């Protein structure tokens, strides 16, 4: 009816009480790659769809949670990924997607432009002078 | 002729630690255990 | 910062609250209620709940009626401690100490914890009587009630011997018996405090097996550890350490051995004497002093453990014969040889038996004759001890100047003993070279 | 003694645990349409089933 | 086969029986083994020192 | 009806594990013993396992991921939901986990290999389990009664 | 060689260990007053005789040989009385044998200490040695595992109360054991007790003086009072 | 050490499998 | 009993313990029942020595099963205390298992020792 109490007397908040307790970000490196991708999604869809340029100093938020779309009861034959495409991470989905050859092609173009005249060109000129 | 017996404080503390102060076997049984521990009989 | 030091001394010795925050905190410190309600809890409802608990206590046991008159009364609802003079405060300290010794037995019950919650939240026992309150809660040192008392205790009111609970107040976990006995074998202050508390309780006849077993265990492990400290090899240092141990212990063991009314504490004292004799190497006079007080102090309820302790004492003596009054009291023992066989089943009673035989031989009464005969036919002495015992017996029969008739009957009874002790008596007669026929004819004709 | 009984029995115990959970929540959502304060008050699912009985 | 000695170079050159169940074998590694027939065990292994008359250190 | 069937199935399982290996049942309990028998496949296959394996039975995913990534391996498996480690907390819980794994290996070898003259009581069959349980509980109460660090008691001044 | 030898306490016999190993070691017994060979006792081992000791009344002798075997071999019947094995000693190195009031048929020496090469020193009670028959696997009254390296020197008190055993290969390996309690004395030697590398120890005849001599070549003395 | 042990266990199973398959592919008889 | 490949010859026991001490100095050794079990399961153990004086024999009787499955020789020496202070432990070990390597004099000694164990069988 009236018992002895137990004395349990021995920074940032863990759960946002005003947003129904979203946990703090456990910054796994997979989560860091996912957040790099989400800040970088203007490049992922290469040119076909642009996004509002949201760019802060830190791209990790203070509160996140990784999720998955469950289902639309009105669309379930083409609005639903197959089992062989349900990847665990967003970047795994992106690599399983197409246009990765397009990324590689653009990357090689930028690599040629940046190795244009830096040091291999000067070694070539020096050999052609000394010969 | 005898000599002073030697005892290990680990053994004596285990004997006294086997129960709390309340709800221990009574002091007669505890005394016989202590005397049997200290008894110099081969 | 000498000024700061003297001021902190004043601030620690200060007793009353003097600003509203200190008042609120000192009223919020509580046992049963959480502090959130203990702040806003006034004295009427406190007295109602805890008086209900104290009523349950009076229907448990009878002797709570004086405290019903003086401590749990409708005027003690109102009385403030810090507005009374020093002598009123001293009389209040006596009444509080009496109630604490009385409530120490049933502390594991919610009624007793309600009564102590009243005493704390009104008379501020945790600030004015920390010594006796902390000693009374000491034997229950595992239960969550003791954990909460450790929480609410103010750090600077804890006296010096109990100042080893600082890490546990830092991390609220109940201190273990290893910690208690280690502080007991280092400081003599805690040991003397526990022994003083328990002797006070046993004088007031409010003891109980939990407290007695606690005190016995703590002092037993403490004496073990203290002798293990005192052993130092250099002859002078071990002599001084033996004297220091005995001066630190002697009154406690004396009163706990002479205290008849509580066989619990007398058996616990016997345990302490047994350890102190077997482990520590003492002197002959100290051992015979322990025996003299022990045989002055035992009773029927403690006779057989008392004989165990007497056995261990006589074993660890150096001389062979015992001192007198011990022989008188072991005459007074009813079933001596049966009890000694029961002990010799596990404890090697030989030296005690030999000392009794030499004492009775030196005693010129002849009302000891059945005990001497039973001890000699008991086969509890060594054969050399039996031989020298019979030799001294025949020497006393020669020394005597009726008595000769009784000793002649006993001597022919021993001479016609049958077993190995009869073998020993025969070879003793043969080695002393006297005529069994001369004694038989002189005593029979 | 043969322990294939032990293996099959503990597998059946795990299957029975998950089956009991899903049927108890089903009777929760299938009776709560008539009385949802019961599901709020009684969390113990066997006691829920007994009081529905 | 009762036993075999651990060393392969141990050669058994004599044998005589002490009793009904105890066999005494004389072995060329300066050894006289006393085996027991029933359990086939090795009761004991009497031994002798080197010969100090010539070389060939095994008796 | 399903719940009553589960309850009598658990009673049957306790009876059967008591019949098979009384040492492991006297040690931890028929339920966790059944879990270990399940994860090993057979009583002899479990008796072939060493003590550390019986410690980390059930935590195989975390174990092999931590070992292949040079992380720190998990401390225990189903031995956690065993009873006796439930009394400890933290590091003492880890030490009880090791010691209980080793004694469980001993008891399962005894229960799966010792032979008995069949007029033998369950008590003299499970003597190893009873002795191991008592000794292990003594070690646990000792680790629980380990004292904290002594500190310098400062007065009011700082002296 | 004539290096290792021991004289009986009766002073009539003296024993020399032969240098002939071949899995089994023998020792010759010589009458002292004429210095003549009188007998030869041989035990089986793996390298020969580790150590040995005369009995207190000087009739038999106890030989502790490596591979842990121990033979009690008497003088009266001049053959082996008995053989036992030290409990698990992978090889004996030194033995000693002292005390009073033991088995009168085995010479009346109560305590026997055997120090192996692992550092372990077993102390056996020679009344417990008897099952004349000898128990093949006697249990030590106490096993000492205090010293870490190979036991080099062991000596009893001539009064049979003290037992000093020391290992040399470590700086200061020496311990002192009271008997019959079999407890190591814990307040000596301290961390600064200048033993050295203890090569030889000797108790005086009245057992008052312990003499220790180290490998540097210095002798030191301790009175032994109680 | 733990990581190298795991890799060695894997390689031992693979070596057993490969030696078995190689023997299965390819004064003896009297 | 169940200790059928027993090593009773004292010269054989002395050779086995000398080899165990040498391998212990070379750290080519695994001490104790659980480490013996792990080494035999991983298949690295060249030879395995058990102790017959264990008071419940069943706490070591499992090792010959996997030893027969993996074709590795096992032999019972008498005294667990002897095996212990041969390993250099001052605790009574009951099952020691000494492995092989690419090349060592101890590898040649292990080949000769398992030849002697096969002789014992």
């Amino acid at each position: 009816e009236l018992s002895v109490r137990v004395p349990q007397l021995p920074g940032p908040p863990d759960t946002l009480s005003d947003w129904y307790n979203i946990p703090r970000t456990n910054l796994t490196p997979e989560l860091k790659r996912d957040l790099q991708l989400l800040r970088m999604r203007d490049v992922v869809a290469m040119g076909k769809q642009f996004f509002k340029k949201d760019n802060r100093k830190d791209f990790v938020p203070e509160y996140c949670q990784v999720g998955t779309i469950i289902a639309g009861a009105t669309d379930g034959v083409s609005g639903r990924l197959t089992r062989k495409e349900r990847k665990r991470t967003i970047v795994e989905e992106v690599l399983s997607s197409d246009s990765v050859s397009k990324y590689k092609r653009k990357y090689h173009e930028i690599q040629e432009h940046k190795k244009s005249g830096r040091k291999g060109y000067y070694k070539k000129l020096m050999a052609a002078r000394k010969r | 002729d005898t000599h002073a017996v030697v005892v290990a404080p680990q053994r004596l503390a285990e004997i006294f630690n086997a129960a709390p102060a309340f709800a221990m076997p009574p002091i007669e049984d505890v005394f016989y255990q202590v005397a049997s521990l200290f008894s110099t009989k081969p | 910062s000498s000024l700061a030091q003297q001021l902190a001394q004043i601030a620690a010795n200060s007793r009353s609250s003097f600003n509203v925050k200190a008042l609120k905190a000192s009223h919020s410190k509580s046992l049963i209620w959480e502090p959130r309600v203990a702040v806003s809890q006034t004295f009427a409802e406190i007295y109602s709940q805890c008086y209900e608990g104290f009523k349950e206590l009076c229907h448990l046991d009878s002797r709570f009626v004086p405290f019903d008159a003086t401590l749990f009364s409708a005027q003690s609802q109102e009385v403030d401690r810090t507005q009374m003079t020093a002598e009123e405060n001293a009389a209040l300290d006596k009444r509080v100490d009496s109630f604490l010794h009385l409530v120490g037995s049933r502390l594991r019950l919610m009624p007793a914890i309600k009564a102590v919650e009243w005493l704390i939240r009104r008379f501020r026992i945790h600030e004015f009587n920390t010594g006796t309150l902390l000693a009374t809660f000491l034997p229950y040192h595992t239960i969550p009630a003791f954990v909460t008392l450790l929480s609410i205790l103010p750090v600077q009111r804890i006296p010096i011997e109990y100042r080893f609970l600082d890490p546990y107040i830092k991390s609220l976990t109940p201190p273990p018996r290893a910690a208690i006995v280690q502080q007991a074998t280092n400081r003599p202050d805690l040991l003397s405090a526990i022994s003083r508390y328990t002797l006070d309780s046993c004088r007031a006849k409010q003891e109980y097996p939990g407290l007695i077993s606690f005190w016995g265990g703590i002092m037993a492990e403490a004496v073990n550890g203290m002798i293990d400290k005192m052993r130092s090899g250099r002859r002078a240092i071990q002599l001084e350490n033996d004297h220091l141990l005995l001066q630190q212990i002697g009154p406690v063991l004396s009163e706990a051995m002479v205290m008849k009314d509580v066989p619990g504490i007398q058996i616990a004292s016997y345990m302490v004497v047994a350890i102190l004799a077997a482990k520590g190497s003492l002197n002959d006079n100290i051992l015979t002093a322990f025996m003299e007080q022990l045989v002055h102090g035992w009773t029927v309820d403690t006779l057989r453990p008392g004989l165990v302790c007497l056995t261990m004492l006589a074993q660890h003596r150096s001389a062979k014969q015992l001192s007198g009054r011990v022989a008188k009291a072991v005459i007074k023992v009813p079933d001596l040889v049966s009890s000694l066989r029961d002990i010799s089943k596990e404890h090697q009673v030989d030296k005690l038996a030999n000392g009794l035989v030499l004492a009775f031989v030196d005693r010129g009464d002849i009302r000891t004759l059945p005990v001497i005969n039973s001890l000699l036919l008991s086969e509890l002495l060594q054969e050399k001890q039996a031989k020298v015992a019979y030799k001294a017996l025949l020497l006393a029969a020669h020394k005597i100047d009726n008595i000769r008739k009784q000793v002649g009957s006993a001597l022919v009874r021993l001479s016609q003993a049958e077993g190995d002790v009869g073998d020993a008596i025969r070879t003793a007669i043969q080695e002393v070279d006297f005529n069994i026929e001369e004694l038989e004819l002189k005593l029979g004709a | 003694k043969v322990d294939v009984m032990i293996v099959h029995a503990v597998a059946l115990l795990d299957e029975l645990d998950k089956e009991l959970n899903v049927m108890a929540m089903r009777v929760k959502e299938w009776y709560g349409w008539h009385f949802p304060e019961l599901g709020k008050i009684l969390p113990d699912n066997l006691s829920y089933a007994r009081v529905v009985l | 086969t009762l036993t075999r000695t651990p060393s392969k170079k141990t050669k058994f050159v004599s044998i005589a029986f002490q009793s009904h169940n105890i066999v005494i074998v004389g072995c060329s590694n300066s050894t006289i083994c006393a085996y027991d027939v029933r359990t086939g065990t090795m009761l004991r292994q009497m031994t002798l020192g080197t010969d100090l008359t010539g070389g060939s250190k095994n008796i | 009806e399903r719940s009553e069937y589960r309850r009598q199935l658990a009673e049957y399982l306790q009876n059967r594990m008591k019949a098979i290996s009384p040492n492991m049942t006297e040690l931890i309990g028929a339920l966790v013993g059944a879990r270990l028998i399940a994860h090993s496949g057979s009583l002899v296959n479990l008796a072939k396992n060493p003590g550390s394996t019986i410690q980390i039975l059930g935590a195989e995913k975390a174990l092999f991921r931590a070992l292949k990534t040079k992380h720190a391996t998990p401390k225990y498996g189903i031995i956690y939901h065993a009873s006796l480690v439930g009394q400890a907390s933290g590091p003492n819980k880890g030490k009880i986990a090791r010691q209980l794994a080793a004694k469980i290996a001993l008891s399962v070898r005894t229960d799966a290999f010792e032979d008995f003259p069949e007029n033998a009581d369950d008590e003299t069959r499970a003597a190893v389990g009873i002795q191991a349980r008592a000794k292990l509980e003594n070690n646990l109460r000792l680790l629980e009664g380990k004292p904290l660090n002594k500190g310098v008691a400062l007065g009011p001044n700082g002296i | 060689t004539m290096e290792r030898f021991r004289v009986s306490p009766c002073g009539r016999y003296m024993a020399l260990v032969a240098s002939d190993k071949k899995g089994g070691g023998m020792l010759n017994i010589i009458n002292v007053g004429t210095m003549q060979w009188i007998a030869q006792a041989r035990i089986d081992g793996r390298h020969g005789v580790a150590d040995f000791a005369w009995w207190s009344d000087g009739n038999g002798l106890t030989i502790a040989g490596r591979d842990g075997q121990v033979t009690e071999w008497s003088m009266i019947t001049r053959r082996t009385v008995g053989i036992w094995r030290d409990e698990g000693s992978i090889g004996g190195t030194v033995m000693a044998l002292g005390g009073r009031n033991g088995p009168a048929e085995l010479g009346g020496d109560r305590w026997v200490a055997i120090g192996s090469n692992s550092g372990i020193l077993n102390v056996y009670d020679r009344n417990d040695l008897i099952e004349i028959r000898i128990k093949k696997y006697p249990t030590p009254t106490r096993v000492f595992e205090q010293l870490t390296t190979s036991i080099s020197v062991v000596a009893f008190s001539p009064d049979g109360q003290l037992l000093a055993f020391g290992s040399q290969h470590k700086k200061d390996a020496l311990r002192l054991v009271h008997l019959p309690s079999c407890t190591v004395y814990r307040n000596w030697p301290t961390e600064q007790t200048p033993l050295g590398r203890v090569t030889a120890i000797a108790f005086s005849s009245k057992s008052d003086v312990l003499a220790v001599g180290n490998d540097v070549g210095r002798v030191r003395l301790w009175e032994i009072r109680g | 050490l733990g990581y190298v042990r795991t890799m060695r266990n894997i390689a031992a199973k693979e070596l057993k499998e490969l030696e078995e398959r190689y023997v299965l592919a390819g004064p003896k008889k009297i | 009993s169940a200790a059928w490949p027993k090593a009773e010859d004292p010269a054989l026991v002395q050779e086995l313990l000398d080899c165990v001490q040498q391998a212990s100095h070379y750290r080519q050794l695994k001490k104790g029942a659980n480490e013996t079990t792990k080494s035999v399961n991983r298949g690295t153990s060249e030879l395995v020595i058990l102790a017959a004086d264990t008071q419940p024999l069943s706490i070591v009787l499992h090792i010959p099963l996997i030893c027969e499955e993996k074709n590795v020789p096992y032999v019972y020496v008498p005294s667990k205390v002897a095996l212990g202070r041969a390993c250099g432990v001052s605790r009574a070990v009951i099952a020691v298992s000494l492995t092989s390597n690419e090349a060592s004099d101890l590898n040649s000694k292990i080949r000769a020792l398992r030849d002697k164990v096969e002789r014992l069988a």
